[PDB]
RNA sequence: AGUACGGCCGCAAGGUUAAAACUCAAAUGAAUUGACGGGGGCCCGCACAAGCGGUGGAGCAUGUGGUUUAAUUCGAUGCA
């Protein structure tokens, strides 16, 4: 599953199935989501982006992520 | 041992460098018995660590480690019929014991090629708190916080 | 009951309600009734007392420790 | 607002639960927060760590007033009787007489029956 | 309800070296991953900084500029 | 069976007085030695806990149960 925003315009009574679909689904799945609730259900992982065309991968849903990328210190 | 008491066990010590520490670290790893190839892998693994780092030999593998190891973690502790958790802090000597155990199994996972590869990519993930075995310690310092009324 | 704490105390250590009014006293208010388990209550809770004076009373034996 | 000086702490420990309320000295409250408010909804509320949380959380949304000194009122027996009250030492507040006011029946109305 | 079908191979994405840049600003820049089988992956960022151009690449609509990038071997995307 | 029928008492609930046929070879009391307790103390041990590695799925080897067969000889059937 490739998604590129795929909850613009549901409402969260549809979207609340998809979260559950998607999070029980067995293959594999990218998702791109600009909200914070959804993918705190759904992934385990993440590719946060940086500039410079340089993108770090993190472990966990989107707050643990971004949990890591305050405690980074990047291998001096 | 409910009577017994024991005292340790001697370990012989790496031999690159004189220390105990990563002489207890390639056992841990090592599997059938096969001590000569899991050495192999630790220095296959922290030959690179030194090229990344710019620390050479141990202060990298301490540095990975020091963000691995825990500082409490839980235990189930039934009273009369409870079910609940306990957390208790852990002594020094533990801390290693666990923390080194974490990063082994998170490196069986993630597979990309040879052990002293995808070990290789561990251990520097955690030279920067990055990787699944820093999650596997926040997870139980979480359970270890939200269980915190039972002391 | 109430503590004054005086000037300089810098610690609790409330163990004055220790004394009179505590759970021990609400224990026994916290439920219950019927009137004469107290009677047997304390009928029990005096004849253990007195057969505690008989095994005081029996020190006098060698024992050898 | 009112700015308030000398306040009271009412602790309401109780063998499930504990309400701590803050009020002034005659009865009007100014704030509150309890163990279950404070994130320990279960059997986790009746522990005096969760006391020690409540009170932390009163200590706050009382501060608008600045209450600085503080009588401390004691009422019910529970786990949570002795966490509150070290808990607003550390909280800032000065404490100048503890008390208890747990209601005691001088044999009045009938208990519960009992449970088996 | 969705339609689950036969597991895919082991590696679904494998890009290392991959380095794609729009003309002005780099979007990725020597990128080296994996995506295996079940993994549950979210990519987060600012705006157009290359989301949806990067699952671009690993469908192969554009091509990269140099380090190339291979498919899973029993893929229904 | 403290029951039935009949008296006396009661507003009623029912109380008091009080049988017989029939059936069994026992019912019972106190104490003793064991065993047992979701009774209590003390002690244990791969019993949990802390760990490493498996079985249960797959293909095969071997034994058993069932079913078939002219016969699928007999034996072993919780821990053991
Ligand atoms: N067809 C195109 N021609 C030229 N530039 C393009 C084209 N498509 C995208 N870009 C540029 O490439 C960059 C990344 O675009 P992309 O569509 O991948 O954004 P994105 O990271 O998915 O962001 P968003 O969340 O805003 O959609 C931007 O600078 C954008 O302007
Ligand atoms: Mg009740
Ligand atoms: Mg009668
Ligand atoms: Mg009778
Ligand atoms: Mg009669
Ligand atoms: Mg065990
Ligand atoms: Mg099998
Ligand atoms: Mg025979
Ligand atoms: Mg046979
Ligand atoms: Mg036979």
């Amino acid at each position: 599953l490739i998604l590129d925003q795929p909850t613009n315009d549901l409402d969260v009574e549809t979207l609340e199935l998809l979260e559950e679909l998607i999070d029980s689904y067995q293959g594999t799945v990218l998702l791109v989501s600009h909200d914070r609730q959804f993918v705190d259900n759904t992934v385990t992982e993440c590719w946060i982006f940086e500039g410079g065309g340089k993108i770090g991968r993190y472990v966990g849903g989107y707050h643990d992520a971004r949990g890591q990328q305050e405690q980074y210190v990047a291998l001096k | 041992p409910r009577r017994r008491v024991i005292g340790q066990r001697k370990i012989l010590p790496d031999p690159k460098f004189g220390s105990e520490l990563l002489a207890k670290f390639v056992n841990i790893l090592m599997v059938d018995g096969k001590k000569s190839t899991a050495e192999s892998i630790v220095y296959s693994a922290l030959e690179t660590l030194a090229q990344r780092s710019g620390k050479s030999e141990l202060e990298a593998f301490e540095v990975a480690l020091e963000n691995v190891r825990p500082t409490v973690e839980v235990k189930s502790r039934r009273v009369g019929g409870s079910t609940y958790q306990v957390p208790v802090e852990v002594r020094p000597v533990r801390r290693n014991a666990l923390a080194m155990r974490w990063i082994v199994e998170a490196a069986r996972k993630r597979g990309d090629k040879s052990m002293a590869l995808r070990l290789a990519n561990e251990l520097s993930d955690a030279a920067e708190n990055k990787g699944t075995a820093v999650k596997k310690r926040e997870d139980v310092h979480r359970m270890a916080e939200a269980n915190k009324a039972f002391a | 009951i109430k503590v004054r704490e005086n000037e300089p105390f810098d610690v609790a250590l409330r163990r004055f309600k220790r004394s009179c009014e505590k759970a021990g006293v609400l224990a026994e208010v916290r439920r219950r009734e019927f009137y004469e388990k107290p009677t047997t209550e304390r009928k029990r809770a005096k004849a253990s007392a007195v057969k505690r004076h008989a095994k005081k009373l029996a020190r006098e034996n060698a024992r050898r420790t | 607002r009112k700015q308030v000086s000398d306040g009271v702490a009412h602790i309401h420990a109780s063998f499930n639960n504990t309400i701590v309320t803050i009020t002034d000295r005659q009865g009007n409250a100014l704030g509150w927060a309890t163990a279950g408010g404070s994130g320990f909804r279960g059997s986790r509320k009746s522990t005096p760590f969760a006391a020690q949380v409540a009170a932390e959380r009163c200590a706050d949304a009382v501060k608008e007033y600045g209450i600085k000194n503080l009588e401390v009122m004691v009422k019910g027996p529970g786990p949570g009787r002795e966490s509150t009250i070290r808990a607003l030492n550390a909280a800032g507040f000065r404490i100048t007489n503890i008390t208890d006011v747990t209601p005691i029946p001088h044999n009045g109305c009938r208990p519960p029956k009992k449970r088996r | 309800q969705v339609e689950e079908a036969s597991r895919s191979g082991k590696i679904v994405f494998e890009m290392e070296d991959v380095c794609y840049q729009v003309n002005g600003k780099q979007l990725v820049k020597d990128f080296s991953a994996q995506v295996l089988r079940g993994d549950k992956i979210a990519l987060i960022g600012p705006n157009g900084c290359g989301k949806t151009t990067l699952l671009k690449l690993m469908l192969g609509q554009l091509q990269a500029d140099s380090g190339r990038i291979h498919v899973g071997t029993k893929l229904e995307v």
